[PDB]
């Protein structure tokens, strides 16, 4: 996407907000796909650890 | 692998956030996160 | 009324499968769709699940 | 451990109503209508040239 919305539900109307910011992933490999296939190969790869460590 | 590192892998072979292991909630599904929690 | 809406739903029940992503990766989901049709001129769209309903 | 896979290729339930059909074609033949008056007799004519 061009930007990212976050909006949460207060006790009345609900609150949101916009910031212009550039969002483009780069696909693991050779192969541009938008999501991950059901099957493939395992390649290596560098991501986001959830972990708080 | 999933998410390395942090993914602690359950029975079925989920990946849930390590934060989620032992917290008191069956993230797992099958209870496998919060069984054998240390005291 | 006739056995097209009594249905072989008698017969067959709801199943799981696997989703490439269910929020946080993969799980056996029953909502997984097992195929997609687009033939339609009119822009409905007619999915196959692994569930029934 | 082993896991055997099998697949198939099978025609989409849809084919039957959306289908190409592909015809050979020769020895064309025209059948023409004509409006044909003769003496104050009008007609319709379907008749082959
Ligand atoms: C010729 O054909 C048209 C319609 O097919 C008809 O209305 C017309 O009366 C015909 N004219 C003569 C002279 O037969
Ligand atoms: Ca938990």
């Amino acid at each position: 996407g061009d930007s990212i919305t976050m909006e949460f539900k207060k006790d009345s109307v609900r609150h949101s907000c916009s910031v212009p910011y550039e969002v483009k992933f780069n696909p693991v490999g050779r192969e541009l796909y938008t999501h991950p296939p059901e099957h493939g190969v395992e390649q290596a790869c560098q991501v986001y650890a959830h972990d708080a460590q | 692998e999933c998410n390395i590192p942090g993914n602690f892998m359950c029975s079925n072979g989920r990946c849930i956030p390590g934060a989620w292991q032992c917290d008191g909630l069956p993230d797992c599904f099958d209870k496998s996160d919060e069984k054998e929690c240390p005291k | 009324s006739t056995e097209e809406l009594f249905n072989e739903y008698k017969l067959t029940r709801p199943y799981m499968a696997r989703c490439i992503r269910c929020a946080v990766g993969s799980c056996h989901s029953p909502i997984a769709i097992e195929a997609v049709k687009s033939d339609g001129h009119d822009g409905y769209v007619r999915l196959q699940t692994s569930s029934q309903y | 451990n082993t896991q055997v896979s099998k697949a198939y290729v099978m025609k989409s339930d849809d084919c039957l109503a959306d289908h190409a059909e592909a015809y050979k074609a020769h020895t064309a033949s025209v059948q023409a209508f004509l409006n044909i008056t003769v003496g104050e007799h009008s007609i319709v004519t379907t008749v082959y040239v």
